[PDB]
């Protein structure tokens, strides 16, 4: 009883397609052309007294203010620019026109009460606008938020106008705490700025001559627009990767357009504009179309723009479990004058690359209470800016429910596993060897959704794969090997590809990996030859 | 219409193949690893089974892209048949997909 | 002919992508864009030697 | 300069007119389509002579409208 | 043979990082096959042919690099 | 890279490609091979007049159906051998302006459609036009976008009839006694309707008889209640006809979508694996 | 859950040298035993 | 003008670096890459690095550009 | 009292009408399109800047 349970037995009814026995109602078409129309619009007290007469100066307000005005590079430095208890900011957070939240999201992200009011007195650090260069001086400033009725004496730090209270660092109340706060921050940007500004000045020397070359408009926006541009040629080697310590991926749905979301991800207002490294997702080109030995993994990195963590998102364009056609030319034939074409399913995983910190992932608490409400599986340690772009660009291409992680991965595992063992409805044509359905079936998503836990690190992937595998279908058998693959685990996909028997499933098996000689791993037993036998069992280990 | 389902005898494949085709079967389906349907053993069994058009053998493998039981379906609703399955052996209880769906949700 | 529907639309749209995708399209510029005269070419530009 | 997935990866060469149109995602090739619905891979002859292509509505239901010696259309003229 | 040719894949494997080329994939020498690792080499022969050619007790034997044994007669 | 061999450039003892070195005079242009086809020599360029086919260099005031609408009279240039591959002529560059799109208002917000692959081919959205102008569309007809230019091309042999709601066939039996080609190629679009590949065609294909012995005559009415008459004429095979048919229901289906009412697109089914067991006999007897 | 999918690398030692096989190196400097120099 | 006038000053660049000797692959090749973990399975590398057939193909700029 | 920074590290000024590589440029017709994404901040943050550079003028 679960929504994906649900969706997998009785899927919802698209473009119905009669025919001369049934009528096919439940084929999952692709999404209609986009269009663009100008006559539609891209958008889509108690405060008030106490800013009037009741706001009073508590002792510790007092102490914290008076202490920050006597103060006690621009990127080091850690500015306060206190105003007057008159001119203080009162009243609710006010989320930015573009926001898709929903009513509960929201309630959520203010913490049960969207009518809750934040008395800011104070700006604090700056960081760069998002447009600008990564590493230039911060420009937009920090606020100081605080509760003028609270039993604790709590403060806010809200990094900018785009995170909920629900991602506002709570403090302890106390100015050295404040000022270490805002000093890992400040550190952190001077460390991206010593580490990563003579790439970015090598890349906008680059823009501006490729401007100059490709007779265009050099003005200062140009030339960002450029250096974003830019950031698509990008190698990979040459690349911010595996930076921090610390490490963990999520998953962010299925889908069949990537770029779609990876428009969403660019213009997230918490990523900068001008991201490491960029790659285009078409899968139509000859290098990426996908395939069960497929090209392999699109990758972009992006930045965040106020805790300097990496997003390392990664199409998987190679993980599939169909087998290619054993006769195009009929396949062609009955695809050919089709105006129905069946929508596809590319993963889509990011990786969160970010620093080793104390005080920028807020404690710990912070995170514990949002995945909590949220039912996400961010690591207590994770940056707030990093989970809150997480979370908007979600929203944004409406895929919260597939918005996943390791528990989540293993629900819906099992609730394939459930669907398999259900009868399984029928479809347009049953597909064969010849002409297969490109209709992704259980057992072929059990076997994607299985390479996508692989993917997801997992401590028992392995043992999960081993007990899979004596009762599984051929497509839950090729995933169960492409997840060996990911893992690392060449003893079990030795494993794998010898009990598998002999079949297209094998051969492509055995083309997956780089191997010396296909009887390696084809014969499970060795097999004599030229009266001499050879172990290569030890190889993959 | 008649299935065979993991026969693996060749001599029993070859003499179940010369019924269908004495019995003048619509279609007969080797499903789930099942003996050769081309090996000198089937056709010792089977004298001119395979070379009989009014009883077409069809072999679909999981291992090769053909999805068999969706055919199955397929071939049922189209037609509007009835399924009957007959066991050599008896069946017993036993299975392992709950305590894997609980260890998942665990 | 005097209104084509098939080259104007074309035309219409080739024009619009290269004026509001000039990142993208920037190597579509020359076809409107030729650089200019007595600078360096990299096909044409001969410079003088010396004498030593 | 440097090296470039601009100079990695060489586009199609298609004439105008071929092209359906010169949007980022129709920039690939046509049969680019069927290789990813099938999950696989896969000359202009001496004298090519086109007549010109006329809008599919207005060639179809053409109408039968003539001025002196000359037809006259909304789109095209022609003689008679 | 094979196993000769398996464990010199197998070192070359290993030494995949820093490996600039592979060995050939067929086998010219049935009998040794010699895998250069950067300063390191691994000879793997059958035993006759090592009892043969006692490279072995040659470089064990072999005295070390003395700068005054050039002061002896030519040869 | 630096761990990878490249080519030899300065030094080396390979052919360096550069056949000008001995057969090129005075000024040589940095432009590799721009003189090659001609024989790898840059003499007799004082030449106006060559050796030209159609569509060359004086052929321009000749008249040819083809190269009369697809290419200019001032674009001409040089014989096949002696085509221009680098060019140089001294005078002021004129940049003429670009050509204005006509038929436009002024100011007005067209609406934009984004093409890509992932819409199959045979949509009508492929075929529609990218930048839609309001003053484009038919609001007389209920459309609401401006309708398509471009058409398949394609050469429809058999019938497809899923978007017209009727057809209605009247031929007349002592027409047929007279024996004339109208009767056969009537009769023959008659049978391959009922043979089409919608569902149960004969359930949209009616078939009446001269009541009155008037010329045949067919009327295919779609799903918008509009109604269109193949002229058949002398010389009109039941080919023809149906591509006119087909086209004529193309174009109604673009129209109905246009005015907004959605259209059941076709997918393969019975009538596409009986299309099918055809192909793969075609395709055997080919081989063999 | 979270400590189930984070992944934390090893820590590097600073200035810590690898061979060929990227193995980790311990220190160890070899000289001309024959060469019977001054030190 | 070019006859008359005196050329601008060299740039700085110009006459401080040297003209590069060899000419660099457009698509470079490198098998090397230590994104996938078990480097041997060819289904994880990266797409946005060449192939050994693009390498060999791309003797030219991309199709609409002529310059290098 | 702060430190001198160079005119690389300096922020950039932008255009009213500015916004980032993946929109659009503005165009009479097309103000921000085409663009099927929706609900775009930085188109938002682009109208913004112009109301505030028009009541600057």
């Amino acid at each position: 009883c679960s929504p994906f349970l649900s969706s997998l037995l009785s899927p919802v009814e698209t473009v119905p397609l009669h025919d001369v026995t049934r009528t096919y109602s439940t084929m999952d078409v692709v999404d209609p052309p986009a269009r663009y129309n100008p006559m539609v619009p891209n958008v889509e007290l108690w405060g008030v007294f106490e800013g009037s007469e009741d706001n009073k100066p508590p002792a510790w307000f007092y102490r914290l203010c008076k202490l920050f005005y006597r103060t006690n590079d621009p990127y080091v430095w850690i500015p306060f620019n206190l105003l007057d208890e008159a001119d203080y900011h009162v009243g609710p957070y006010r989320f930015p026109s573009t926001a898709t939240y929903t009513h509960e999201q929201r309630t959520l992200l203010c913490l049960g009460d969207t009518r809750r009011e934040y008395v800011h007195f104070c700006d604090s650090y700056a960081f760069p606008g998002r447009a600008q260069i990564p590493t230039s001086v911060g420009t937009c400033p920090s606020k100081l938020y605080v509760n003028p009725k609270q039993q604790q004496p709590v403060v806010y730090i809200q990094l900018s106008n785009d995170i909920p209270p629900a991602m506002w660092l709570p403090v302890k109340g106390t100015a050295a705490s404040v000022r270490r706060v805002l000093a890992e921050f400040a550190s952190m940007a001077a460390l991206h700025r010593d580490w990563h500004h003579d790439e970015f000045m090598e890349r906008h020397a680059t823009a501006v001559r490729m401007l100059e070359l490709q007779r265009l408009p050099a003005g200062e926006g140009d030339i960002l627009r450029y250096m974003a541009y830019d950031a698509r040629n990008a190698q990979f080697a040459f690349a911010p990767i595996r930076e921090f310590p610390n490490q963990q991926e999520f998953f962010l749905g299925e889908h069949d357009d990537p770029e779609k979301l990876m428009e969403h991800v660019d213009l997230c207002p918490l990523l900068f504009a001008i991201p490491h490294m960029r790659t285009v997702v078409d899968l139509h080109a000859e290098h990426m179309i996908p395939t069960i030995a497929g090209p392999g993994v699109a990758t972009s990195l992006y930045r965040c723009i106020y805790s300097k963590a990496l997003l390392f998102v990664q199409v998987h364009l190679s993980s599939e479990v169909k087998l290619p056609p054993q006769d195009p030319e009929a396949f062609k034939f009955m695809w050919k004058d089709s105006q129905v074409l069946p929508k596809m399913r590319i993963p889509v995983f990011v990786r969160v690359v970010w620093p080793t910190n104390e005080r920028m992932s807020g404690g710990g608490g912070l995170l514990r209470r949002f995945n909590r409400l949220f039912g996400t599986e961010f690591a207590s340690d994770i940056p707030v800016d990093a989970a809150m772009a997480l979370l908007y660009v979600m929203q944004w291409s409406g895929h919260i429910k597939d918005f996943l992680g390791v528990r989540g991965m293993r629900q819906r595992l099992a609730d394939l596993l459930l669907a398999s063992q259900q009868p399984e409805p029928t479809k347009l044509y049953p597909g064969t060897r010849e002409i297969p359905n490109p209709e992704y079936t259980v057992a072929e998503r059990l076997g994607m959704h299985v390479q996508y836990l692989a993917q997801l690190h997992d401590p028992d992937i392995s043992l999960t794969i081993q007990r899979l595998l004596p009762v599984a279908s051929a497509p839950v058998r090729m995933g169960c090997a492409k997840a060996a693959l990911i893992a690392g685990d060449r003893e079990l996909f030795r494993h794998i590809v010898s009990s598998e028997p002999p079949g297209r499933m094998q051969t492509y098996m055995t083309k997956l990996v780089r191997k010396r000689k296909t009887r390696d791993l084809v014969d499970a037993e060795p097999r004599l030859l030229e009266d001499q036998y050879e172990f290569a069992a030890p190889l993959w280990t | 219409v008649l299935v065979l389902d993991n026969v693996d005898d060749p001599g029993l494949l070859g003499t179940v193949l010369r019924t269908a085709a004495g019995f003048h079967y619509d279609a007969v389906i080797a499903t789930n690893h099942c003996a050769d349907l081309y090996d000198h053993r089937v056709i010792r069994a089977a004298r001119g089974a395979h070379f009989q058009k009014a009883v077409p053998i069809y072999t679909l493998k999981e291992e090769d892209g053909d999805n068999v039981y969706g055919m199955l379906n397929h071939i049922l609703q189209r037609n509007d048949l009835s399924p009957v399955c007959f066991a050599a052996r008896d069946d017993n209880d036993a299975t392992d997909e709950l305590d894997d769906l609980v260890r998942q949700l665990r | 002919t005097t209104y084509d529907a098939i080259r104007e639309d074309k035309y219409d749209a080739f024009i619009r992508l290269r004026e509001k995708f000039p990142e993208l399209y920037q190597d579509t510029r020359a076809w409107d864009n030729p650089p200019p005269f007595g600078e360096f070419n990299m096909f044409y530009s001969v410079r003088f030697g010396m004498v030593g | 300069l440097s090296v470039r997935t601009e100079d990695f990866f060489s586009k199609e060469a298609i004439s105008h007119a071929r092209r359906v149109s010169w949007a980022p995602h129709t920039t690939e090739k046509k049969q680019g389509a069927f290789a990813k619905l099938a999950r696989s891979n896969f000359s202009f002859a001496q004298e090519p002579y086109f007549e010109e292509e006329i809008e599919a509505h207005r060639k179809h239901h053409r109408p039968d409208v003539y001025i002196y010696k000359y037809n006259v259309s909304p789109t095209h003229f022609s003689l008679r | 043979p094979r196993h000769i040719h398996l464990a010199a894949w197998a070192v070359q494997e290993a030494d995949a990082l820093k490996r600039v080329c592979k060995i050939r994939r067929k086998q010219v020498d049935h009998t040794w096959e010699v895998v250069p690792v950067g300063r390191i080499i691994v000879n793997l022969m059958q035993e006759s042919l090592r009892e043969e050619l006692s490279l072995e007790r040659k470089w064990a034997v072999t005295k070390c690099m003395d700068p005054l044994s050039v002061a002896n007669a030519p040869v | 890279t630096v761990g990878l061999l490249p080519a030899q450039l300065a030094l080396s003892r390979k052919p360096r490609l550069r056949p000008h070195v001995g057969n090129l005079k005075g000024l040589v242009y940095p432009l590799p091979y721009y003189a090659m086809w001609r024989g790898n020599h840059n003499k007799y360029t004082y030449n106006k007049s060559t050796v030209c086919l159609w569509g060359e260099g004086d052929t321009r005031s000749m008249y040819h159906q083809h190269y009369a609408h697809a290419k200019c009279p001032t674009d001409y240039g040089r014989g096949g051998r002696e085509f221009e591959y680098l060019t140089v002529k001294r005078g002021k560059m004129l940049q003429k302006p670009l050509p204005r799109v006509q038929y436009v208002a002024e100011g007005s917000k067209p609406v934009w459609l984004f093409k890509s692959w992932h819409t199959p081919l045979s949509s009508p959205s492929m075929w529609e036009r990218e930048v839609q102008y309001a003053e484009h569309t038919p609001e007389h007809i209920g459309a609401k976008r401006p309708l398509a230019v471009v058409a398949p091309r394609t050469m429809h042999r058999y019938l497809f009839l899923m978007h017209m709601e009727k057809v209605t066939i009247t031929v007349s039996p002592l027409l047929f006694g007279y024996g004339h080609t109208i009767q056969k190629a009537v009769l023959d679009f008659y049978r391959r309707a009922i043979s089409a590949r919608s569902p149960f065609p004969k359930d949209k294909v009616f078939l009446f008889y001269a009541i009155d012995h008037i010329t045949p005559r067919i009327e295919v009415t779609w799903l918008d209640g509009t109604s269109y008459v193949p002229p058949v004429l002398e010389g009109a095979s039941s080919q023809d006809l149906i591509q006119m048919v087909m086209e004529e229901a193309w174009l109604a289906a673009d129209r109905m979508a246009a005015e907004g009412r959605v259209l059941n697109p076709l997918a393969i089914d019975d009538y596409k694996w009986d299309q099918l067991v055809v192909f793969k006999k075609v395709r055997d007897k080919e081989a063999s | 859950a979270a400590a189930a999918a984070a992944a934390a690398a090893a820590a590097a030692a600073a200035a810590a040298a690898a061979a060929a096989a990227a193995a980790a190196a311990a220190a160890a400097a070899a000289a001309a035993a024959a060469a019977a120099a001054a030190a | 003008a070019k006859r008359e006038t005196l050329p601008p000053v060299t740039r700085e660049n110009i006459w401080k670096e040297p003209q590069q000797t060899f000419f660099l692959p457009f698509a470079p090749y490198v098998r090397v890459v230590d994104y996938p973990k078990d480097p041997d399975a060819k289904f994880l590398k990266p797409v946005n690095i060449p192939r050994w057939k693009d390498y060999m193909q791309r003797t030219k700029p991309v199709i609409p550009r002529t310059w290098y | 009292r702060y430190r001198p920074i160079p005119e690389s590290m300096q922020p950039k000024h932008l255009e009213d009408n500015f916004t980032p590589f993946p929109l659009p440029k503005f165009d009479e017709s097309l103000e921000y399109g085409p663009v099927r994404l929706r609900n775009i901040p930085d188109i938002e943050a682009a109208k913004e800047r112009r109301r505030g550079s028009r009541l600057a003028a």
